[PDB]
């Protein structure tokens, strides 16, 4: 691939556990290098922000947390991280980021 | 290449015709030996390993007998001309990513459930064209199966000029943009590709494909934006492969079963197939019954191949042989 | 009288740039000369904004 | 770049009949002829039920 | 059909249960493949987006979740299937992937 | 972060106080003082008079 994105992916592994797997055994756990789960993290993300059917409601996903602080009594953090999908059929994702890549 | 026999089947190669018993001198020189009095046929030909002569054949006992060309037996590369759909959009979209999927329906097992799938991604950007589309796509469908590390052949893929409308140009893991200098691409072909061969081991076949897409949003909704057709094949694998197996099969009537077993203690077979040739084959079924209680019929088949040097002088000779003597009549091809 | 689209989808409803705009949000654009008044609304359709308001004529 | 408006005000858009509109709540006209589009956006002020987009002649 | 229409699915399937069946006995499950399953889904993901009226929450429904990474203390996962409808009058609809499809 | 919606349920920048002159008495005010980015890169701060 030169530009990657989830739909490529997602049909892939899809179609090869169509053929090859059974739902329950459709888990992939890929193995990749910090800077391709960002990727993964990026398309992912870019992929949930179409699902306007649904609200992500801070108290579930928890992106911004309550932290201790002497700046102020309601102190608050920020960040999160798309580590896992998963697609229709029993198709999961799931990353293991090995420093030799 | 394992094959069906109704009861028996055997082959000879008709390498030369020599008219007479006497002027079989080398090996593939061939006969045919029916009397006067029009009741039997054979054929004798010359071995590696001296004078044979084949089953007799009663020309009242004869079911069919007919000559197939060589380009009967070659298989047409079934090629396909897949382009983007002039209903979606004439032009690519602006900031798509267009995926191209070739499921392959028979790979390395014998099963259609034996699938293999392969992409090709482009995502398009303003200012794009068609032209400039198939280009990035039959590069990215080189890399993905042209590439030198696929252990088998899987497709080939080109690109037509309008200018050209029937050069296809050919698009290996090699080629780059720089030297893809057009500005009319109208499609993308894509190929089927001979697979390998061996004698006795690896029967000649082929891995079909059909190519799927994916859906792209147009203005709000899904969407393909291609539409694969079929058009008239243009490659042909040749006969000599199927011939060579053939005769690898068929001469274990006439002799060795025990083709390779047994490795020290083994019993070699010449054999007269050239694999890099192409032979018009003849094929005769016809069947022995025998007397007051036996008249369950034995049917059996004697083909002769011989080569054609285009206009099928060898079997059209052997044909006119067969007639005179036999009185029968092979429809010379 | 039901909400004319979910809240998922007008929660994207956003004021600010142009070209930071995905396809997944729609673009107010508040008028300057007026002060209560809306000179456009628009959406990706193509990569490219469109307004999503019929254009009228005489 | 950010929301135009908290959801509680936006979640009061909404599409129905001119004549049930009060305050505190947004109007948006649909397309019949065309499917996506949109003919107005619609807030009461005096009992009138006026426009926000800013009429554009040619 | 070219196009599946849950609605047109959903007056069928009443209709019938209505003139012919009690309020019970009223579960139709549907044989189908995979991709049945994925049309299923993507039919039943767009009429709850003309529910305006209600608000689809992660909370509840958990399309994007909380996993437990190495790369980030937020990890997210994500992804959802739509494998059921549930009619007026009982009137259920139920899913049984059969591979022979 | 359209995406997401903020929730005062979970961030609490709004909370309710022990006052006199209501039941239903409210506190409003956040900090934004940490950033987590993706890959184990979290900054805190701190705040030093000499700067």
């Amino acid at each position: 691939y030169n530009t990657f994105s989830l739909k490529l992916l997602e049909d892939a592994l899809y179609e090869l556990s169509a053929s090859k797997l059974a739902m329950d055994d459709r888990l992939f756990v890929i193995k990749t290098g910090e800077r391709g789960a960002i990727q993964f993290h990026k398309e992912v993300l870019k992929t949930v922000s179409g699902w306007t059917t649904f609200v992500l409601d801070n108290n579930s996903t928890r992106v911004v947390e309550k932290v201790q602080s002497r700046l102020h009594s309601n102190a608050l953090s920020a960040g999160f991280q798309f580590v896992e999908y998963k697609a229709p059929n029993g198709v999961r994702v799931r990353l293991d980021v090995d420093p030799f890549y | 290449m394992v094959i069906s026999i109704n009861q028996v089947r055997q082959l000879y190669v008709a390498k030369a015709l020599k008219a007479n018993t006497a002027a079989l001198t080398t090996a593939g020189d061939i006969v045919p030996k029916a009397d006067t009095a029009k009741t039997t046929l054979y054929f004798q030909s010359m071995s590696p390993a001296g004078i044979v002569a084949s089953d007799k054949i009663n020309l009242k006992h004869v079911l069919y007998a007919k000559a197939t060309p060589s380009e009967a037996l070659a298989h047409k590369l079934v090629r396909y001309s897949v382009t983007l759909d002039a209903d979606v959009s004439a032009t690519p979209v602006a900031g798509q990513n267009y995926i191209l999927r070739l499921a392959f329906r028979q790979y390395i097992g014998l099963s259609e459930e034996d699938q293999y799938f392969k992409y090709g991604e482009v995502i398009a950007r303003s200012g794009m064209t068609a032209s400039d589309f198939y280009k990035k796509m039959a590069i990215s469908l080189a890399k993905n199966l042209e590439n030198k590390t696929e252990s088998t052949p899987l497709v080939n893929i080109y690109l037509i000029s309008a200018a050209a409308a029937s050069t296809d140009v050919p698009v290996t893991s090699a080629t780059k943009e720089s030297d893809l200098t057009a500005t009319d691409y109208n499609q993308i072909i894509i190929e089927e590709t001979e697979q390998p061969w061996v004698l006795g081991m690896m029967p000649q076949a082929f891995i079909p494909f059909t190519p799927q897409f994916l859906t792209i949003t147009v203005d709000g909704e899904d969407r393909l934006w291609g539409v694969a057709t079929v058009v008239t094949p243009t490659k042909t694998v040749p006969d000599g492969h199927l011939i060579a197996d053939l005769e690898y099969f068929c001469m274990g009537a006439r002799g060795d079963i025990y083709r390779g077993m047994g490795y020290p203690n083994i019993i070699k077979t010449t054999y007269l197939v050239d694999p890099g040739a192409v032979y018009d084959v003849l094929d005769i079924h016809y069947f022995y019954t025998g007397s007051n209680e036996s008249v369950q019929k034995s049917e059996k088949t004697i083909t002769l191949v011989a080569v054609d040097d285009g206009s099928h002088t060898a079997m059209n000779a052997l044909i006119g042989a067969i007639n005179t003597a036999s009185g029968l009549t092979i429809a010379t091809l | 009288m039901k909400r004319v689209l979910n809240l998922g989808n007008l929660s994207r409803i956003v004021e600010g740039d142009p070209n930071e705009i995905t396809d997944d949000e729609i673009l107010v654009i508040k008028d300057k000369i007026i002060e209560g008044k809306i000179i456009d609304i628009q959406k990706r359709v193509d990569g490219k904004l469109v307004s999503l308001i019929t254009e009228k004529y005489t």
